[PDB]
């Protein structure tokens, strides 16, 4: 007997025991987010805290097996996974002092409040409260209070708690054999030992890096357009050739552009395309809305939606007495098991959400006969990826139409186009700066480039050379604004969105070119296309056991990350931008400041 | 003379462990093979050397009824020359079965919303099933090189896991009733015959 084998028999009792505890968690959970209930909020802690320790017992168990005497990669995948999941790396007082700091970060931004100036009796939360202000409110100055004050109420909070954050997450990396906590985020793109499609940690923020250069000519021109749309919103506010404003960038962060549409919107005149009404028209419900979706993966071959996904699945808001967390998640709770939670409307937003959601479905449904170890997405990019190609099909006025939601005598002309693009370019183009430049401070925060006291400086020194944002207030380092953001206050690695929203563009470029898609990128509707389905389930079948390389390649024909589907999506944005931006200033000035 | 007790084999109230699985001996009777669907969700029914199409014209020397539950994947592990944790370790049917193999699916009795445990298989063994052998030892399955000493730890394995079947998982997992007729051929005076 040698010792992959006892390896191999260990990872099918670990298999068959985590898949039925998973169950009763992930149910425990679905439970509690259908049915708020202090009991439901009861038996999921109870679920959820049997599975951790299930987990931190077979951590350490599986720990006992040294990964240099397997040769069975599918095998040490799993064993690394697992033994990766080690909590017993750091001592039981720092890994107490971790977790209590993750919980206190989490509770300062969940429960952090600031009350209005004038009658401080009156106070908001972040969600509804400010995101609400960062959203919708066109007023420089209520815009500037709650960016400000939800930084310097919470975000100050934060500040000592994430110092010691990095300390302990940088300890517990090291002693997991990682340069630092950041290096720890980046072995998600890891391969080691398949030759062809092996990856370096330090290879990811190269390719990051590398395709970001690319991304800027895009950006320069997105973020001179936006300035120059916002200053004629706000001649008094902005300068010409300086950074936009932090707090006029559609939220909290600047995180998505998005809520600027309506101030940078190309051609106000010609209207957006919303199917909302037509699916009112046609009396449609969340049941019409998910069959709508299921026929669109039956269309490219991949399977209709399990018997119980329907009868277990929430897909309208119980509304009445009973209250649910009605965030779209797509639930795999193992043993064929899949559901969606959804407290879905009569609308569009709602409609391509559905497409989304049940994509993340079709990766589970298809990955389901994978290890449990390694049923996921091939890395932390391509689930959020394989969803969004969904709503982009689903969206297209050719998906519209085909399904009696746009009538005929619609027809598109370019300037929609452009109005379309400029609109996801806010949403999918403005977060990459924004996340790159995120995660490269915590990058260079967990490597020890940037010393505490130079945190908040260097982080709007890159916010403005990177990002071309610039603070409206000055920060010293009693701030701490990235733990301002969910995911940094909240142990989220960032850089997933990065990645994301480049796999997204190479996996739908790649499957329009397998459905013989002519014309723009962005018109195109993968529909009926089973070629389509088949090269992409071709990597949804894969999960983790493959490398994310080939399970990219298998999908797109490239081993790595690229930006040029990216880039061939918003190419007639590109062309229009710099156009629009003939007679104005492209790229900005970190010196300027709103403060002066 | 009398009708075969089928009744007694398909309409268990509680089927066995498919490493624990039922046999009955069927003999001495009329074998009504016409009775055998019980309106169930997913019904199945394949035969080997025999043929299910008028299957009540045939007499043979013992017929025997195998009875046991195991989850929607696993039911096609129950047919000749099949591998995985069931063929291998819990029912092995041989190369020549020369029968048929009756499942269909047991949700509505066999799940519970906190989880039928009552339903194991063999997760671990030394070796494989001959066909038609069963496996009820509890012994702790050695999988490393220290002793296991009768009881469960590190590479020491309780050779019997749960299904833990639940009305809410996938039809691959939900539990499937599956009754194994083998239909046995000797020199002997075929007592088991019946239209
Ligand atoms: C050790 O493993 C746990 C458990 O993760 C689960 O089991 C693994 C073997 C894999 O199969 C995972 O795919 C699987 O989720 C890890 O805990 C998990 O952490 C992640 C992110 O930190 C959580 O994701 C989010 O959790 C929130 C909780 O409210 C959800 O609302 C979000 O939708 C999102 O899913 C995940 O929930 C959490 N798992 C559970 C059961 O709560 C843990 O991070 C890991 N530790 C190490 C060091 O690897
Ligand atoms: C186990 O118990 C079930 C009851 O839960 C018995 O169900 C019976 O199944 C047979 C199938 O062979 C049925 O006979 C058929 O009825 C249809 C009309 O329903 C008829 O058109 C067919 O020609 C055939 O006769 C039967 O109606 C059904 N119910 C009863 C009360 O008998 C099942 O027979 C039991 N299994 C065994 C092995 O005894
Ligand atoms: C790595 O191990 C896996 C199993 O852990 C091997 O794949 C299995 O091969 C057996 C042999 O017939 C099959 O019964 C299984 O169905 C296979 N899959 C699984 C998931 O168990 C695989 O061949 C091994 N690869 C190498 C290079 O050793
Ligand atoms: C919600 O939970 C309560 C117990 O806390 C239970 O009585 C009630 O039936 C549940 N509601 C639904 C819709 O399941
Ligand atoms: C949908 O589910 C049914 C199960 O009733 C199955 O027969 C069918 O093959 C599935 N797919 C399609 C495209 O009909
Ligand atoms: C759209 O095309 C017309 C010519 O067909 C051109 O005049 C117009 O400027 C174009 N608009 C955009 C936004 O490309
Ligand atoms: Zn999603």
């Amino acid at each position: 007997s040698t010792i992959e084998e006892q390896a191999k028999t260990f990872l099918d009792k670990f298999n068959h025991e985590a898949e039925d505890l998973f169950y009763q968690s992930s149910l425990a959970s679905w439970n509690y987010n259908t049915n708020i209930t202090e009991e439901n909020v009861q038996n999921m802690n109870n679920a959820g805290d049997k599975w951790s320790a299930f987990l931190k017992e077979q951590s350490t168990l599986a720990q006992m097996y040294p990964l240099q005497e397997i040769q069975n990669l599918t095998v040490k995948l799993q064993l690394q996974a697992l033994q990766q999941n080690g909590s017993s790396v750091l001592s039981e007082d720092k890994s107490k002092r971790l977790n209590t700091i993750l919980n206190t970060m989490s509770t300062i931004y969940s429960t952090g409040k600031v009350c209005n100036p004038d009658n401080p009796q009156e106070c908001l939360l972040l969600e509804p409260g400010l995101n609400e202000i960062m959203a919708n409110s066109l007023d420089y100055n209520e815009r500037l209070w709650a960016w400000e004050s939800w930084r310097s109420e919470v975000g100050k909070q934060l500040r000592p708690l994430y110092e010691e954050y990095v300390v302990l997450k940088n300890e517990m990396a090291r002693a997991n054999h990682y340069e630092d906590y950041g290096d720890y985020w980046r072995g998600d793109y890891e391969v080691n030992g398949v030759d062809g499609y092996d990856y370096s940690r330090g290879q990811l923020i190269e390719d990051v890096e590398h395709t970001f250069e690319e991304i800027k000519p895009l950006y320069e021109h997105l973020h001179a357009y936006v300035r120059a749309k916002l200053m004629n919103a706000y001649p008094s506010y902005i300068s010409p050739i300086g950074c936009l404003p932090a707090h006029l960038l559609g939220d909290m962060w600047g995180r998505f552009w998005t809520n600027l549409y309506s101030l940078t919107v190309p051609f106000g005149q010609k209207p957006n395309i919303d199917v909302t009404d037509a699916m009112v028209d046609q009396a449609w419900d969340a049941q019409r809305i998910f069959k709508e979706a299921e026929k669109f993966f039956v269309s490219v071959g991949l399977p209709n939606m399990t018997q119980g996904f329907w009868e277990n699945s929430m897909l309208t808001d119980p509304g009445n007495v009973q209250k649910a967390v009605c965030h779209p998640t797509a639930w795999d709770l193992g043993k064929g098991d899949f559901r969606i939670l959804m407290c879905t409307k009569v609308t569009m937003d709602d409609f391509l959400t559905a497409h989304h959601e049940m994509g993340h479905i079709q990766y589970d449904m298809a990955y389901a006969a994978q290890p449990f170890l390694l049923r996921n997405g091939a890395n932390e990019g391509f689930h959020e990826a394989v969803g969004e190609i969904m709503s982009l099909s689903a969206a297209t006025p050719k998906h519209l139409k085909s399904i009696g939601l746009l009538s005929p005598d619609f027809q598109e002309d370019n300037e929609t186009e452009i109005n379309f693009l400029l609109k996801q370019a806010l949403t999918i183009v403005g977060t990459l700066p924004f996340t790159y430049m995120l995660e490269k401070w915590r990058w260079m925060v967990f490597k020890g480039e940037i010393p505490k006291d130079q945190w908040m400086k260097k982080w709007w020194e890159m916010k403005r050379e990177i990002v071309g944002v610039v603070e409206p207030v000055p920060h010293d380092e009693t701030y701490c604004d990235p733990a301002s953001l969910f995911h940094v206050s909240n142990d989220y690695s960032f850089i997933r969105y990065y990645t994301r929203t480049l796999y997204q563009f190479q996996f739908q470029e790649a499957l329009c070119q397998a459905a013989k898609h002519e014309g723009p990128l962005h018109k195109c509707d993968i529909s009926n296309s089973t070629e389509a389905g088949q090269k992409l389930f071709n990597m949804l079948r894969l999960g983790k056991s493959e490398p994310w390389t080939l399970a990219l390649e298998n999908v797109v024909g490239a081993k790595n990350m690229n930006v040029r589907p990216l880039l061939n999506y918003f190419e007639p944005l590109f062309t229009w931008l710099k156009d629009q931006n003939k007679n104005s200033f492209v790229g900005w000035s970190t010196d300027w400041s709103p403060y002066a | 003379t009398n009708l075969c007790p089928f009744d007694e084999v398909f309409n268990a109230t509680r089927f066995a462990s498919v490493y624990a699985w039922n046999r009955k001996r069927i003999s001495n009777c009329v074998a009504d093979y016409s009775v055998l669907y019980n309106f169930a969700p997913f019904f199945t029914f394949k035969c080997y050397g025999v043929s299910p199409t008028k299957l009540n014209d045939l007499c043979f020397t013992n017929v025997y009824a195998d009875s046991f539950v195991i989850r929607g994947n696993e039911v096609r592990q129950i047919a000749p020359g099949q591998t995985g944790n069931i063929a291998d370790y819990n029912y092995k049917l041989p190369d020549d079965f020369t029968g048929c193999v009756i499942a269909w699916n047991s949700n509505k009795l066999d799940s519970k919303v906190s989880g039928n445990y009552n339903y194991l298989y063999r997760l671990f063994r030394k070796s494989n099933l001959k066909p038609f052998e069963r496996d009820i030892s509890t012994e702790i399955y050695q999988a490393g090189n220290k002793p296991c000493n009768g009881v469960a730890g590190f590479n020491c394995y309780f050779p019997l896991r749960s299904y833990g079947f639940r009305p809410t998982y996938g039809v691959g997992h939900q539990p499937y009733r599956v009754v194994v007729l083998s239909f046995e051929l000797l020199h002997a005076p075929a007592t088991v015959c019946g239209p």
